[PDB]
């Protein structure tokens, strides 16, 4: 994903 | 010429038997002699073992010979019985009748006696004895019945295994001069251990320490972007009574602010004062996490936590604890249990001296806040968009940490109702432990387990270790742990006991  | 009449022989005893008492009796015997020219008065004769015994035929054709010897008859199994008659001529004629009987000069006796004893042999058959000369015989197990100048006869009863394969029915078999044999039956019967209950006593040592406020500050990290420290605001973190910086935060924030910790110090709760074997929150940890763009989250982080500790003369010490922990930023998907951020505590420590004592304050991990009594977790688990928060919990021992206060014993001594008795077939191990007053043999023995107020280790040979892991606060005045134990020996006898250990603060 982009984002965590 | 003379015609035969019909000769019948009675039964030999009752039983038609002969047998190791009547053997030394005098028998009487009888039948009757009737037709033909039989008459009263007509000669019976019979030869039992080589001797002749004779009588007449009386009214009603009975005969009976008053009395034959038992060995004759124990001899002589068969005999005819022969009533010589005459007729008007004076022709003669014999009538034969026959009689056969069994012979046993044989008797038992049966015991049913305890293993590794000697015992006296009570209500033996009568006339029992030893061929004289005689005075032990040799049991099939390689036992002895030895015959005492007190006339009773004590039999040695071995040692068996009563679980193997091989029956535990000892025997002999004595034979007399006169025929007579004695079959002497003992079975032997299983041996058992005792276990006798065990006392055992811990005191958990409660001190005061005096102590300043904390100072908690992050003082190092590991990757990270926009990574920020500072002391907390109202609106980053809340308010503490310090200047240390108890905020960190981090990330390109993807949706609206940072992710990062915030520790808030318990300086008010604790008054000045630590307790030692007490857990104790030294602060409340809350874990911010929000969405930001990936990689650019710290992956560990370490924060100092600093105070100083009075000793019994108003010297100050100080000490500072780290504390470090490891982040992990997970990359975030739709599924929102993955997608949880995770925080990871180490188990560190800081050992310090006070009056010449050491001691050690170790980190124990996160609790919930308000909840004394909850679970303590090294690893915390915090959804996106949502902040978790946990009592940062420490407890201080004595010493270098290495232990818990702790007693040790061994269940087979004198432990203040005498030793266990180990019975004679030996062997004798613990199999079984549990906490609590029931115990089968399991798979707890030589292993850890869980008490009320601490954990356990009882090995098989008897010897255990009790440490304590409660707080102090968690152990009312009169706290006892009871641990059941079994011991078994060779051949799976068992017995349980109970080891009782009083558990006091002091
Ligand atoms: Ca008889
Ligand atoms: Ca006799
Ligand atoms: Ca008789
Ligand atoms: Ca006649
Ligand atoms: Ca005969
Ligand atoms: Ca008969
Ligand atoms: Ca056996
Ligand atoms: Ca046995
Ligand atoms: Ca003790
Ligand atoms: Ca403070
Ligand atoms: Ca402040
Ligand atoms: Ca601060
Ligand atoms: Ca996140
Ligand atoms: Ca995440
Ligand atoms: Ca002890
Ligand atoms: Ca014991
Ligand atoms: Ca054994
Ligand atoms: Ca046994
Ligand atoms: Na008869
Ligand atoms: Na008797
Ligand atoms: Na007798």
């Amino acid at each position: 994903g982009y984002t965590d | 010429e003379a015609t035969a009449g019909t000769v019948t022989v009675n039964a030999i005893t009752s039983d038609d038997t002969i047998d190791g008492i009547e053997l030394g009796q005098t028998i009487s015997i009888s039948g009757k002699a009737v037709g033909g020219d039989i008459s009263v008065g007509d000669v019976v004769k019979m030869t039992i073992n080589n001797t002749e015994y004779s009588t007449t035929v009386k009214a009603g054709g009975i005969w009976m010979i008053a009395g034959v010897l038992g060995s004759d008859l124990a001899a002589d199994s068969e005999f005819d019985v022969v009533v010589t008659s005459s007729d008007a001529a004076g022709n003669k004629v014999q009538s034969i009748g026959t009689s056969t009987h069994s012979v046993d000069l044989s008797a038992e006796a049966n015991f049913s006696l305890a293993e590794g004893q000697q015992h006296v042999l009570t209500n033996l058959p009568e006339g029992f004895g030893f061929p004289d000369g005689t005075t032990e015989v040799v049991t099939n197990f390689g036992g002895t019945i030895t015959l005492g100048d007190d006339g009773e006869y004590r039999y040695d009863a071995p040692v068996r295994d009563h679980g193997d394969a091989v029956s535990d029915k000892d025997s002999v078999t004595v034979t007399l001069e006169d025929g007579r044999t004695f079959t002497v039956n003992l079975d032997i019967q299983d041996s058992a251990p005792v276990a006798v209950d065990d006392q055992d006593s811990i005191v958990v040592q409660h001190e005061e320490f005096e102590v300043s406020e904390i100072a908690a500050s992050w003082v190092s990290y590991t990757h990270g972007e926009s990574v920020t420290t500072f002391d907390g605001t109202s609106d980053l973190g809340g308010v503490d009574n310090d200047s240390a910086k108890d905020q960190i935060r981090w990330g390109n924030p993807a949706e609206s602010k940072q992710s990062g910790y915030g520790f808030i110090d318990n300086d008010s709760n604790l008054e000045g004062r630590f307790d030692l074997n007490q857990d104790i929150s030294v602060g409340t940890f809350t874990h911010y996490n929000y969405p930001v763009y990936s990689g650019g989250a710290i992956t560990s982080a370490e924060m100092s936590v600093e105070f100083s500790v009075l000793d019994h003369l108003g010297v100050s010490t100080p000490v500072t604890l780290t504390v470090n922990f490891d982040h992990n930023e997970t990359p975030n998907t739709n599924d929102v249990n993955a997608s949880r951020d995770i925080v990871t505590v180490q188990n560190t420590h800081v050992t310090f001296e006070r009056d010449g004592d050491i001691y050690t304050v170790q980190i124990v991990g996160f609790r919930e806040v308000g909840n004394p009594d909850g679970e303590v977790v090294t690893s915390i688990y915090t959804n996106e968009n949502a902040a978790t928060s946990y009592e940062l919990v420490v407890r201080v021992v004595e010493g270098d940490g290495y232990s818990l206060p702790s007693t040790e014993g061994n269940i087979f001594d004198d432990n203040g109702l005498g030793a266990d008795s180990l019975g004679a077939d030996g062997s004798v191990t613990v199999v079984g432990v549990a906490v609590g007053a029931i115990v089968s043999s399991n798979e707890s023995v030589g292993h850890s387990i869980e008490g009320q107020y601490g954990n356990l280790v009882l090995n098989s040979d008897g010897s255990y270790v009790y440490d304590v892991t409660a707080s102090v606060s968690d152990i009312p005045a009169g706290a006892t742990e009871s641990f059941a134990y079994l011991i078994q020996d060779q051949d799976g006898s068992t017995s349980s006991a109970n080891l009782s250990i009083n558990v006091g603060t002091n």
